[PDB]
């Protein structure tokens, strides 16, 4: 008369989302990258991300040009251009018809991403 | 740098790639690909973007993308999402 007591449940459940990153590509040189944050400026960078809500595809893009650049540069200059809204600003622009204008912002959100 | 995303993530990057992540234009989608998988591969459970946007599922599929640049990345940003 033995008592067999072995009951298997167990509720084997865990989550797979540790801490890996796993690789950063960032291999860009524009020159000046981390220059223009040298120079700083009184609010040009502001400025230029302010410039992003305009109605004109070109100052869009040739600020965009110009945010990217710091973007791409490291992260102390990406925080300072954030700092004044610059998320707003390539996000709300991918709502444009301009197809080119979409990935644009995409590629500069994605500098910035990258810091 | 590492505390970016956590206000990329607050902008609102997804509104943009949920839409887009299915994108017949090859710069849009190939963009999109890093932008995801910059932030994924964050902390705090930066990740759980990708699940909410459920681009996971577009990634695995992209793999098989006949367009080899989003298909090689298309993998790239699993490896953000996954921990070994």
């Amino acid at each position: 008369g033995e008592l067999p007591q072995m009951t298997q449940q167990l509720n084997s459940d865990d989550m797979q989302e540790q801490l890996s990153a796993t690789r950063k590509f960032s291999q860009i040189l524009s020159d000046g990258n981390e220059q223009i944050q040298a120079v700083i400026d009184a609010g040009a960078l502001p400025a230029l991300v302010q410039l992003l809500s305009s109605p004109n595809e070109q100052i869009l893009q040739e600020a965009l040009w110009a945010l990217s650049n710091i973007a791409s540069g490291g992260n102390e200059q990406i925080q300072a251009v954030i700092d004044a809204g610059a998320l707003p600003a390539l996000v709300q622009l991918l709502s444009s018809p301009n197809e080119q204008i979409l990935q644009e912002a995409l590629w500069a959100l994605s500098n910035i991403a990258s810091g | 740098g590492n505390e970016q995303i956590q206000a990329v993530i607050d902008a609102g990057a997804l509104p943009a790639l949920v839409q887009l992540l299915s994108s017949p234009n090859e710069q849009i989608l190939q963009e999109a690909l890093w932008a995801l998988s910059n932030i994924a591969s964050g902390g705090n459970e930066q990740k759980q973007a990708v699940k909410e946007a459920g681009a996971l599922e577009k990634l695995e599929q992209l793999q098989s993308h006949e367009n080899e640049k989003i298909q090689k990345e298309a993998q790239e940003a699993l490896e953000k999402l996954q921990s070994h």
